[PDB]
Order: C-alpha cells, then structure tokens, then sequence
C-alpha cells in the first residue's frame, strides 16, 4: 500500500514536470502560429522593432 | 596661425562625423542580426524538450 | 520550472501595463507632468553611455593622451553595463522600446527647432536692430585687469 501512494506521488511529479516544461514552453512561442489570445511578446527578440 | 588651427579642428572633427556615421549604419544592421540569432536558437535548441 | 514560469508570468503582466507618455507640444510652459519610471532610467542609461562615448571623443580631438583616463574609463563602463543590466531586469522589454522611440522623436524635434531658429536670422537685412536675447548663463564675476575691446564695435 506504501508502494502504491508512492508510486502515485511518482507519476504526479512526473506528470507536473511535463506541464510545468509545456507551460514554460508556451513563452516562447512566437505571436503568428497561436491563436488571437493577446500574447504580449514577453522577449525583446519578439518585438518589431 | 589661429585661423589655420581652426581650419584643422574643423577637418578633424569632420572625419569623426563620418567615423560615427559609418559605426551608426554598421549597430542598425547589427540589431537586426542579434534578433534573428535569438529566434533561431529559441525554435531550433528550446521548443524540441518538451517531446523528449 | 515552477519558479521560472512565475517569473516569466510576471513579465508577461509588466507588459501589458500600458505606459502613457507625454504630449511634446512646444509652446506650453513648465507643467508638473510625471515622468514614466521607464523613460528617466532608460534617459540616464543612454545619458552615460553618451558621456562616455562624448569623454572618448574628446580625447581624441585633444592630442593630449592623459594615461591617467583608462581605468576612469573601464569603471564608467561597468557602471554602464550594471545600470543598463539592472534596466533590463526591471523593466519590460515593450516598455524599453517605446521609451526608446520616446527618446528619438524628441531627438527629432529638437533637430527641427534648431533649423527654424537659424532660418529666422536671414531674411533680416543689416539694420543693426540689437533687441532683447534675454536669459542665459554665465557670467563670472572674478577676473582681472585685461585690456579686451568690446568688439561689437559693428
């Protein structure tokens, strides 16, 4: 039973790492290929200058 | 002798006018370059992980 | 990665602020207008790079090579670099732009007000008409004796 709540805890931290990387990820992405949600660039290499 | 100074102060200066104007023109174009540099490396270093 | 994604977040929030800046019109005097925080640091940053750059051209229009001026150098240069890194860690990049662009328009101007200034003096034939340039700056009281002639004499 011990085995098997840690085993859970393992696979959570597992999946919370893919999602922390995805969301991080998500920063990056340049403003032309997501949709119209308002993705204030965040880095001065997505800026027009 | 001060007349002809000035003469040379003028020419001095004057080739410093184009020095700056020429180092200008060569930061413009490298600012363009360092964007294109930092967007490449985000698309071809970062956006791979998380599919890893 | 979940402290790095806040700290992206909050400057995803910082840019989104919208930084108002004030109308250049000329003619209207003194008026107590804020500042953006933005456009006084970057003005300081670009003003001591500028006094650098300046201190480097001067010293190269004066033949005299003071040895001493090289390490007073790589310190201003430093500070340039700390205070243009703080700059970059305290505001957004979006705000440092137009900042930026803020600082060229009035760049901008001021080039304009200099050419119509100048053109005003022409078209006025030689009557010696002496009125009122008021204001500026200097004059210390201190020296000597010297002989100079007031050589206004037209």
């Amino acid at each position: 039973h011990l085995l098997r709540v840690t085993n859970k805890k393992l696979n959570h931290e597992l999946q919370s790492i893919v999602n922390g990387v995805q969301t991080l990820m998500s920063f990056f992405s340049t403003p032309e290929t997501a949709c119209e949600l308002s993705s204030q660039p965040i880095f001065l290499s997505q800026l027009l200058l | 002798q001060n007349i002809q100074e000035a003469c040379l102060l003028l020419d001095k200066k004057q080739k410093h006018i184009q020095i700056l104007i020429k180092g200008n023109s060569s930061s413009k174009s490298q600012i363009r370059r360092s964007s294109v540099e930092a967007q490449k490396y985000v698309q071809d270093k970062l956006l791979p992980w998380p599919q890893e | 990665i979940q402290y790095r994604c806040e700290q992206l977040q909050e400057i995803r929030r910082a840019s989104q602020r919208e930084v108002m800046f004030s109308a250049v019109d000329p003619d209207l005097s003194s008026s107590t207008f804020l500042e953006p925080e933005v456009l006084r640091d970057v003005r300081e940053v670009c003003k001591l790079r500028f006094k650098f750059l300046r201190s480097l051209h001067d010293d190269s229009i004066s033949s005299s090579v003071h040895p001493g001026k090289e390490d007073l150098r790589s310190l201003s240069h430093q500070q340039w670099m700390s205070m243009a890194e703080k700059v970059w860690n305290t505001h957004t990049p979006n705000h440092i732009l137009a900042a930026l662009e803020r600082l060229t328009l009035n760049s901008t101007q001021e080039l304009k007000k200099l050419q119509f200034s100048q053109a005003a003096d022409l078209s006025k034939g030689p009557s010696c008409q002496l009125k009122e340039f008021s204001e500026p700056i200097t004059q210390s009281r201190s020296c000597n004796e010297s002989t100079h002639l007031d050589p206004q004499e037209t």
